[PDB]
């Protein structure tokens, strides 16, 4: 922060788009704006600043506007130390040695599995196209998926430079992932992707071979890479994935500062319940692009829900939606419950009422995304806020039961709530989560 | 002789007693007796006396009882004197006991207590009295649960409820008023040099794992709800709680607030995330911040000083960043030199950036914030010998908002921060 | 490059549950979970299966079909699970004891637990109810009836730790789970209270809380990461205790795992989603520092056991 402010000319000229040099100073330390925005930097300090502030792990952008996914950019090994920046992506493997009926099932599954959870679009992001030996069916497979209408990014897996030279132009304009650079084809693979600045996948046997191979590509001048850990077993693949990230972060080595692509379809040998387990493992253990064999709601529901929790910034509390949240068959007459949309209190309370025994529609007034006590301290979860929320959501129409239950630890508002809502009957509980069902029995 | 204590499960009152009953409202026409307020004088006091003067479980009602006011709802003086004795009960724990007395009375149905010291007033509803509620039950609630919550510092509790107008005025002047003097003098006159142990709080580590708050008499918690006295009592009541003693042993640097023990006890609580810290500086190894802070002070290099902004302030500071933008980097338990999140009371402290020149480094504060601390800030700057109206020299939002404008304002005002040595 | 040489000064203690040849060891690792490349992973994490002392009414239909003729009698149920799936341990959840439902006297439930513990060889984990007040009385009678088998008493929170710990570890020489609420400081506090009471780290395990994937899951992940790093990196003696997290308790009650095809036709099969929910939840907590998990569906156990075996061997 203040470290680079010494190098800053300190002119407050707003050329970088930020008001003050200090404002530009602290943000570039975070890494948002980066260093290019300032033209007035002296070249003596510009050279030193460019290297010191350079992130230890590069961020790779694959795909076009809607299918825009950033991989990498991580700075910590655990989410509690600091937020995990970019979430991992899931791909469905396609091989040219697959039956037309089988490919149709895969395409439908990608299109079928699509839902929104807490405002995030959960769907398959990539479609890994693999070359199995028959070039003629390989180009047909690529064209079919384009005509299918599946809104996914493309990742061509092909080690043959001759086949890749013809396969790339089909989805070249989609900013695809060119995977297949190895020990004896990297020189002809870099020149194929250098022009359009496409991500290049690096493959080698072991970490030492991979480390040496990345240096050769970096020595050519190309640093837009997606490393492949690689392994003959799950035990070795897990080791390589972890070692790459620890070398890059703990060792401060920028040769391994690239995202990892992991083929879970081959290690699991097409095993659904093993794919879900390994997908969770590599979501928590530095897997940036996981390639599965197929997609279905059995895999999607846990993997996408877990990924949402892991890659939320700890500093910004996770928040649940607003409005009324009716549990278990919302109806025309039942009590109501209040929370503060902290998304932990909601889950802790809903994790106690999940029995559905006594149907209750929990009204969630906007308390600012904080907990119950801090919201009341802030003045967000107050009598006026609870009262006017009833007006906003119109819970009077939905349920004809004036019994209103509020959080237990909110004490003084019980008299205040009764004033603003005379007809409503207020019930004040205890602050322990164990008393949720006692008063729910009514 | 064997230090055996017997617990009482039931409060011996006919009226129902629960934490849920607080926050109720008594109808304006269904009150029975209204003690205190601007109407009559009511007060409360918790005393730390010798075991001789305190007799266990003695409830004394001095004056007419509640059964005497059969007429329309009226007012009577109220005096609640509580005597507490114990082996390790001291005068620093009296405010803690007295604060909880507010919630003890509110937990009773038909009884609502609001206020502290002689500014209190308690109203009794008809519902309690028809169920045999008497002033003697007031001492039963306090005694039964004073021994409950404060079971490690209170051996015996003696409660007297005074409602005679003559005695209520007399006992206030010999017990209540003199003891409020000691509370104010103790809080005001206690400085870091006098104390020998600091305290460390880690209740905000639920979201800022690397954050440890060091609480000193001149530097309270960032949230502003924990002070040196409060942490002292928290450690006594809850030895394994969030507040633990921090010996002030080993003085690397007196001016910057570096201590050998503090660095040792910060790396232990933060699980090694933060190893070196300073208490009276914002540039060299500053304290971490969680996110509960209401005011954050940021360095303004071009003005040879620092800028302040409160949480409620929704405009842009001369630094070019708002409170939300600054809170995204200061908070989270990370050590960020030049920026510090602190409370609203730490502003007017003699240890506010002692190692960075002192209090005079403040150059820009919000208008609403400046008014609140103007009386205290001016007094503290008077020790710096400059003219008393230091807040008049401090720029505010109304005068200017841009860096080049405020610097010109400081040039013409003769602000002390400009003349001091370069902060950075 | 330079191979990452991560040296940890701490070491998790070992707790033994059960007696005989089937007794299992927990903890002992000096490195992060599954980091066979860093050093010594003490004991392989164990996988346990959950049974109930009453007939499972709320379990999914596929689970009811598995336990057709054995669910009625817990003694038959425990022997069926042991001989068919051979779990590392069996968890007996005393559902009949909770005041919120078919509340029953602690004497009745302890009699059920006595028959189960004497009819199986595998170590038994007796899971109590959610109520702190009832668990104090429930575990006092349970630990008395099942004496001499070294059972694991679960859910001893700060409220009833004095009652559960005394009637557990100290009196009848059992093991106790010290449970906190997804915090390292609360986990650190409860462990200190057990140590001051006279129970060292070798007699109790830790429960830092558990949650289903997508329902406050990252809070459990952060807590597990923090306690593991503090125990090993900072050599914190008050956190060097093995961790057990009941996955089936939370992962199997969610909408995404209980809804059948009639309720949610698009979500597909119900058994697949139930197994996939526990496998995802268990694998994530195993990688974060859990030494033992509790699972409900038999298929989840096979996948997790293969998952553990692949990473360690
Ligand atoms: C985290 C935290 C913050 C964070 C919150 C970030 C986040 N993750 O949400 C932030 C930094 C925002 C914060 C800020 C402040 N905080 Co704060 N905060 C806390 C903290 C550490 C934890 C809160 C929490 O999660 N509690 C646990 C949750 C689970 O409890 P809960 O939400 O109440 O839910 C339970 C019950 O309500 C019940 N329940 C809920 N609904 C229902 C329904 C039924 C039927 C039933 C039976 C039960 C039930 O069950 C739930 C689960 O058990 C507490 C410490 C403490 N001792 O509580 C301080 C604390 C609450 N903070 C406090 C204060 C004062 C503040 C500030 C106002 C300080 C200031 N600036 O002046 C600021 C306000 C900031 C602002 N915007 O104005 C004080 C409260 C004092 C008071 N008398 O109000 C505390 C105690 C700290 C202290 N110094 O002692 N805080
Ligand atoms: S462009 Fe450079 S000199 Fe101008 S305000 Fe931005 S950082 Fe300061
Ligand atoms: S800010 Fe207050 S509540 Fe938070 S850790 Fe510091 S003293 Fe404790
Ligand atoms: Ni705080
Ligand atoms: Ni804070």
């Amino acid at each position: 922060g203040l470290n680079i402010f010494k190098l800053t000319p300190k002119k407050n000229c707003k050329d970088c788009g930020f008001p003050t040099c200090l404002a530009f100073s602290m943000k570039v330390a975070a890494g948002a704006v980066e260093i290019g925005k300032c033209p007035h930097m002296s070249d003596e300090a510009m050279e030193k600043l460019a290297e010191a502030t350079a992130p230890i792990m590069k961020t790779i952008t694959i795909g076009k506007g809607d299918n825009e996914y950033k991989l990498g950019g991580e700075t910590v090994l655990f989410r509690h130390e600091k937020t995990f920046v970019n979430r991992n992506r899931f791909a469905v493997a396609f091989s040219d040695s697959m039956d037309d009926a089988e490919v149709d099932a895969k395409i439908q599954h990608i299109k079928d599995v699509d839902y929104v959870r807490i405002g995030e679009q959960m769907k398959t992001e990539f479609a890994a196209i693999k070359y199995a030996g028959n070039k003629d069916k390989y180009l047909a497979l690529i064209n079919k998926i384009k005509a299918s209408g599946v809104k996914v990014a493309y990742a061509l897996v092909c080690e043959d430079v001759a086949v890749m030279k013809e396969a790339l132009p089909l989805v070249k304009d989609e900013n695809p992932l060119v995977y297949g650079a190895n020990k004896d084809n990297f020189k002809e693979m870099v020149e194929l992707v250098k022009g359009d600045k496409l991500a290049l996948g690096v493959k080698a046997d072991g970490l030492e071979a991979l480390y040496g191979l990345v240096e050769e590509i970096q020595k050519l001048g190309y640093k837009n890479l997606v490393l492949d850990p690689g392994g003959k077993s799950i035990k070795e693949a897990f080791e390589n994935t972890v070692q790459i990230r620890r070398i890059n972060i703990e060792g401060q080595d920028r040769t391994f500062g690239y995202p990892s692509i992991i083929f879970l379809d081959e290690l699991t040998k097409a095993d659904k319940f093993m794919e879900v387990a390994l997908s969770t493992l590599f979501t928590l253990k530095y897997g940036s692009l996981l390639v599965l064999s197929d997609m279905d709601y059995s895999r999607a529901l846990p993997l996408y829900s877990i990924r949402q929790n892991v890659f939320t910034d700890p500093q910004k509390p996770m928040t649940v939606d607003l409005g009324i949240h009716g549990i278990n068959n919302p109806d025309e007459n039942s009590p109501v419950l209040c929370t503060v949309d902290f998304a932990l209190t909601y889950f802790l309370v809903s994790g106690e009422v999940e029995r559905s025994k006594v149907p209750v529609w929990m009204v969630i007034p906007d308390a600012g995304g904080y907990s119950v006590l801090t919201s009341w301290a802030a003045g967000k979860f107050t009598g006026a806020a609870i009262a006017d929320e009833i007006k906003k959501c119109g819970i009077a129409e939905k349920t004809k039961n004036r019994t209103l239950l509020i959080p237990g630890k909110v004490a003084v508002l019980k008299g205040e709530l009764e004033e603003l809502l005379p007809d409503w009957n207020i019930v004040i509980s205890s602050t322990e989560a164990m008393f949720i069902p006692k008063l729910l029995k009514e | 002789a064997r230090n055996i204590k017997i617990k009482i499960t039931e409060i011996p009152i006919p009226v129902s007693f629960a934490a849920a009953f607080e926050g109720e409202r008594i109808r304006k026409n269904d009150m029975l007796a209204e003690f205190g307020g601007n109407k009559t004088k009511a007060w409360e006091l918790v005393m730390c006396a010798d075991q001789g003067e305190v007799e266990d479980h003695k409830i004394e009602v001095i004056g007419p009882d509640i059964d005497t006011i059969d007429k329309a709802p009226g007012r009577m003086p109220l005096g609640m004197l509580i005597k507490v004795s114990g082996t390790n009960m001291q005068k620093d724990f009296e405010p803690v006991l007295e604060r909880r007395l507010h919630y003890f009375l509110n937990y009773i149905e038909g009884v609502m207590h609001v206020g502290q010291r002689n500014l209190t007033w308690v109203r009794i509803g008809k519902e309690a009295f028809e169920k045999g509620f008497r002033l003697k039950h007031f001492g039963e609630v306090i005694y039964a649960k004073m021994l409950d919550e404060f079971g490690s510092v209170v051996d015996k509790c003696e409660v007297t409820i005074i409602t005679d107008p003559g005695k209520a005025e007399e006992l206030e002047g010999k017990y209540a008023v003199p003891r409020y003097k000691e509370r104010d003098a103790r809080l005001e006159s206690l400085v870091d040099e006098k104390v020998d142990t600091f305290y460390s709080c880690n209740l905000c580590q639920s979201f800022a794992p690397a954050h440890v708050c060091i609480v000193t008499p001149e530097r309270l918690g960032l949230c502003g709800a924990v002070s040196w006295l409060d942490a002292k009592a928290t450690l006594e009541l809850n030895p394994t709680g969030p507040c633990q003693a921090v010996p002030k042993e080993g003085v690397v640097d007196e001016n910057l607030g570096i201590w050998e023990k503090v660095n040792e006890t910060v790396s232990k609580i933060s699980q090694g995330a933060v190893t070196s810290v300073t208490l009276y500086s914002i540039l060299q190894d500053p304290m971490t911040s969680c996110g509960c802070f209401e005011c954050i002070t940021g360095i303004m290099p071009e003005a040879n000083g620092v800028v302040m902004v409160n949480r409620e302030f929704g405009a842009t500071t001369p630094l070019g960043m708002t409170f939300g933008e600054l809170a995204s980097m200061t908070g989270g338990g990370v050590q960020t030199p030049g920026f510090m999140g602190h409370g609203r009371q730490f502003i007017a402290s003699k240890k506010f950036m002692k190692g960075e020149g002192g209090l005079g480094r403040i150059v820009w504060m919000p208008k609403e914030l400046k008014d609140f601390v103007a009386e205290k800030l001016n007094k503290t700057a008077k020790e710096l010998y400059n003219i008393d109206n230091f807040a008049d020299m401090i720029c505010d939002e109304t005068i200017a908002t841009e860096s080049e404008e405020v610097v010109k304002f400081l040039e013409e005002k003769g602000h002390p921060a400009l003349k001091m040595d370069p902060i950075m | 490059f330079k191979k990452p040489t991560q040296k940890f000064s701490g070491k998790i203690g070992e707790v033994e549950i059960g007696t005989g040849e089937k007794a299992l060891k927990l903890g002992g690792e000096s490195v992060l979970p599954f980091y066979t490349f860093d050093g010594d992973t003490g004991n392989t994490p164990k996988v346990g299966m959950e049974i109930l002392d009453v007939y499972p009414e709320d379990w999914i239909d596929p689970l009811k079909d598995i336990y057709k003729d054995v669910a009625k009698d817990p003694v038959k149920w425990a022997q069926f699970v042991e001989e068919k799936y051979s779990p590392d341990f069996i968890c007996l959840r005393l559902i009949s004891a909770d005041p919120n439902g078919t509340d029953a006297a602690p004497e009745d439930c302890a009699k059920t637990a006595k028959a189960v513990v004497e009819a199986i060889k595998t170590p038994l984990v007796v899971a109590g109810t959610g109520n702190h007040e009832k668990d104090a009385k429930l575990f006092e009678k349970v630990a008395q009836e099942t004496e001499g088998h070294n059972i694991l008493l679960m859910s001893a929170v700060e409220d009833n730790y004095k009652s559960v710990g005394a009637a557990g570890v100290m009196a009848y020489n059992d093991k106790v789970v010290a449970e906190s609420s997804v915090d390292i400081n609360l986990a650190k506090q409860i462990n200190i209270l057990m140590n001051q009471l006279g129970i060292d780290n070798t007699k109790f395990v830790d429960n830092v809380g558990c949650a289903a994937g997508g329902y406050g899951y990252e809070y459990v992940i952060s807590t597990l990461d923090r306690v593991k790093l503090a125990a090993l990196g900072q050599d914190d003696k008050t956190l060097q205790v093995p961790i057990i997290s009941p996955v089936s308790f939370e992962a199997c009650k969610v909408k995404e795992a209980m809804d059948s095809e009639e309720d949610s036709p698009q979500w597909g099969s119900q058994e697949d989603r139930t197994v996939s929910m526990e496998v995802a939840t268990a694998s994530g907590v195993l990688a974060s520092g859990t030494d033992a998990v509790i699972l409900r569906h038999p298929k989840s156990v096979e996948v997790i056991r293969n998952f553990i075996k692949e990473l360690l061997g």
